[PDB]
DNA sequence: GTAGCACGTGCTACTA
DNA sequence: AGTAGCACGTGCTACT
């Protein structure tokens, strides 16, 4: 789902930015 | 009737916009 | 117009094609 | 861009990872 | 009855 | 001037 496919690279980039 | 479906699409894109334009807003 | 409509299935597609690649990297 | 988008958070993930 | 999708157009914007 | 890029309208399956 195109949703959630952004959502999920968008929370990962947060995520793994922030390590 | 249907512009309703027509304006609640308007909505679905603006959403996916709006989500691109978080995506890039975390990508350096 | 035709044409125009052609090249707008193919950029779409690419479109589609990017947001494959994307889900396919994150984990 | 959305092209351009998706492109780069690719190649952002696809170096971080 | 709404959500996700892809299509056919027309408009602005960028490319040789 | 052609080709990108975007957003709309709109007619689909399919889910919850
Ligand atoms: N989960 C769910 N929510 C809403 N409408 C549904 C659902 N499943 C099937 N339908 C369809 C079936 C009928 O054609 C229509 C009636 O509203 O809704
Ligand atoms: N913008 C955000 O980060 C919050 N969010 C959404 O809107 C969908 C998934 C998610 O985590
Ligand atoms: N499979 C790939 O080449 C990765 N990629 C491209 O080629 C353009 C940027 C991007 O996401």
């Amino acid at each position: 789902s195109r949703a959630q496919i952004l959502c999920k690279a968008t929370e990962y980039i947060q995520y793994m930015r922030r390590k | 009737k249907r512009a309703h479906h027509n304006a609640l699409e308007r909505k679905r894109r603006d959403h996916i916009k709006d989500s691109f334009h978080k995506l890039r807003d975390s990508v350096p």
